[PDB]
RNA sequence: AGGACCGAACCGACUAAUGUUGAAAAAUUAGCGGAUGACUUGUGGCUGGGGGUGAAAGGCCAAUCAAACCGGGAGAUAGCU
RNA sequence: CACAGGUGGUCAGGUAGAGAAUACCAAGGCGCUUGAGAGAACUCGGGUGAAGGAACUAGGCAAAAUGGUGCCGUAACUUC
RNA sequence: AAUUCCUUGUCGGGUAAGUUCCGACCUGCACGAAUGGCGUAAUGAUGGCCAGGCUGUCUCCACCCGAGACUCAGUGAAAUU
RNA sequence: GAUGUCGGCUCAUCACAUCCUGGGGCUGAAGUAGGUCCCAAGGGUAUGGCUGUUCGCCAUUUAAAGUGGUACGCGAGCUGGGUUUAGAACGUCGUGAGACAGUUCGGUCCCUAUCUGCCGUGGGCGCUGGAGAACUGAGGGGGGCUGCUCCUAGUACGAGAGGACCGGAGUGGACGCAUCACUGGUGUUCGGGUUGUCAUGCCAAUGGCACUGCCCGGUAGCUAAAUGCGGAAGAGAUAAGUGCUGAAAGCAUCUAAGCACGAAACUUGCCCCGAGAUGAGUUCUCCCUGACCCUUUAAGGGUCCUGAAGGAACGUUGAAGACGACGACGUUGAUAGGCCGGGUGUGUAAGCGCAGCGAUGCGUUGAGCUAACCGGUACUAAUGAACCGUGAGGCUUAACCUU
């Protein structure tokens, strides 16, 4: 139920190396707004693929 | 002998004169291209490598295209091969139809079963359920014990437990053959076999006999 | 003290 | 009429499951007993530690009871760890 | 502890109901101070179940079952 | 026998089969008459036993509806060493 | 300054001094059926009544209901009937407090897994240019049970009664795998009936709540009780055992030379995993054919140009799934939803008309509605891009090109 030993910080170091986040490969560009953007999902701004979808 | 790739179309029933319903697994067994034949002299062991049905011209990789080029047949949904018994010949490019089944009146069919996901011990291994009243805590349907005591200190390998259940290569072996119909491309067998509807088969002659 | 841990 | 009957409030706590670093230092849920009486409840009062009270279990006396708690004798004594 | 506990009195709507039970509502007050997905084992709280029907188990534990009103009818025994 | 060690006493009942139960027998290890003996209607969340009904208790588990478990974001313990 | 105990439950694993099945010698072995010993551990090896029981007795099965080791296996897996706290009685002992290994009724079983181990599933790197596939099989697991009936044959055997070996066929029990066509379960996402109440202004018609309010049916999926299949045959080398030829030892002798048989054990045959098999294997296919500088001049570093095969990511998703993973598809498109048609299920909607005082009935009408299913359909969403991955791939030696 607990532990005889304390782990090491060597293997909470171990353990850890699969907890790093991954970044966004790359941002998609909207051909007439031109902002970056996810990739199928609206600008900022409310365009998708250049139509200017609801920005209220 | 060499078997035959076909696809699981479904299960149905056959109505004989004699009143008796025969629950028959229909396979769609199209042409068989043979794409490469392997012999002694370079690849150590004869066989020969087949593909079956169509596949999309734009989903097939440059590397894909160029071994279907090679053999100079139409691209399909994947790559089979079959041992030969040391007295079969085949062409690359020859087509090898359902006729083959014509006269074996017993194949076995192999197929990835359906997935049943992670299972417990119950469903996997038909462990006996504890009590479900009477004090039972907590452990209606755990394992129980998994070992001994100091004298093994350990699990032994291969003790049965819950884990992935289906999913995997599964063979039924002495199927009768019911019909066969090269018109239409099909493959009756009594009985039912691995897998979903639609998927992969692999139907080869009874080995036993 | 009452038989079993800890009845 | 009834320490009468069935049954809510109210007062109890027989069984089971859950919980057991709990929501809770004894509770929750589903059932269960009494329910005009030796009943239950608010407020205030009285009984003080070898003493109290006890339809009596060594029960209870501020989450502590085969002798409460706090301070003192006190740095008791410990041929034992 | 912003804790499923404890805490005396007063007020007592509608339909059904013997009822302050219970169900659904009025006046009124709340959705309980992490959410979003997924739809494995296993645990918890529930629903249903072929054929059998206590073979379960220390033990019918648990569960299932009975359940209201009117009329008819009602044994041994008894301190009547 | 809430008492009987030998003991699952012997016989009968109940069961296909009964160390329990019920009725007798009396060899009462070690009952016995107000620390009462033997009966006793009614009563009992009391002990033992047998039936009908009932069922996932079971043969033997299957499916389904929810809360966790699992994944993401925020907050963020514990025993042990 | 704690190593939890009898029995049960769950899950086991090993030994062989073998219970069954298999192979043999002897027999006071006619046959059937037995006795005893040898070989053999592959698999298999009861349910109930009573009792806390293990055990035992009893009832009824089975080919058999084996004997032991594993902390008298297994409570950080369950149970708590027994034993062994505090309550209370009986018998008994004691003046008494109390006591008994006498009985009797009652009586809290905690722990979110760090490590090893085990069952599953991924990431990283490696395998020497990179990449997509198909394989070889070192090695490792799984599986291995058996009854009854019929034929041979009422033959062999036997005075009769009785009754085979060998061989062949059929059909079952238990167990295992797969599957959902059939028979069924489930089906709180489908339809209908119905009680109380509230609401939609009211009627009519619907909805909320009451365990899905209570119920009757039921699609897909999942599933067993449902229906398919499996254990093998064969081969190699043997065990106990039986032999052939044959000396040592003129004979005899299964053995010393040589040679032939011989079992569910062993090695294969069957099924599954499997090249991290660092001993990292094999086969097929695909991709890349720039220009310079520096220097401690080498498997060196840097700049510019270039970015392939392919991969990943993202999106729509799956009879794939805890998450990863795996499979399908992304407009040159049926991946999902919707939509169209059909099927299935429920069982004659609503409205209107007619009959009746009315509750209701009847016609329109097998109507309306209908989830996951089937066949179709770009209506919606799956965007052009971007990102990762490069630019011919070391040394030595040999044979070849230039046998």
């Amino acid at each position: 139920a607990v532990q005889q030993n304390k782990p090491t910080r060597s293997k909470r170091g171990m353990r850890r190396s699969h907890d790093a986040l991954t970044a966004v490969t790359s941002l998609s560009v909207d051909k007439t707004s031109g902002e970056k953007h996810l990739r199928h999902h609206i600008t900022a701004d409310g365009y998708y693929r250049g139509r200017k979808v609801i920005a209220k | 002998m060499i078997g035959l790739v076909g696809k699981k179309v479904g299960m149905t029933r056959i109505f004989t004169e004699d009143g008796v319903s025969i629950p028959v697994t229909v396979i769609e067994v199209e042409a068989n291209r043979v794409t490469q034949v392997k012999d002694l002299a370079n690849d150590g062991y004869r066989a020969i490598q087949v593909t079956t049905g169509a596949k999309k011209a734009n989903r097939v990789t440059k590397p894909e295209a160029g071994h279907f080029a090679k053999a100079g047949v139409e691209a399909g949904r994947g790559l089979w091969e079959f041992r030969l018994a040391e007295g079969e010949e085949f062409t690359v490019g020859q087509s090898i139809s359902v006729e083959l089944f014509a006269d074996v009146k017993k194949v076995d069919v192999t197929g990835t079963s359906k997935g049943k996901g992670f299972a417990g011990t119950v469903k996997r291994w038909n462990f006996r359920t504890q009590d479900a009243t009477h004090g039972n805590s907590l452990s209606h349907r755990v394992p129980g014990s998994i070992g001994q005591n100091q004298t093994p200190g350990k699990v032994f390998k291969g003790k049965k437990m819950a884990g992935q259940m289906g999913n995997e290569r599964v063979t039924v072996q002495s199927l009768d053959v019911v019909r066969v119909d090269a018109e239409r491309n099909l493959l009756l067998v009594k009985g039912a076999v691995p897998g979903a509807t639609g998927s992969d088969l692999i139907v080869k002659p009874a080995v036993k006999a | 003290x009452t038989x079993p841990f800890x009845x």
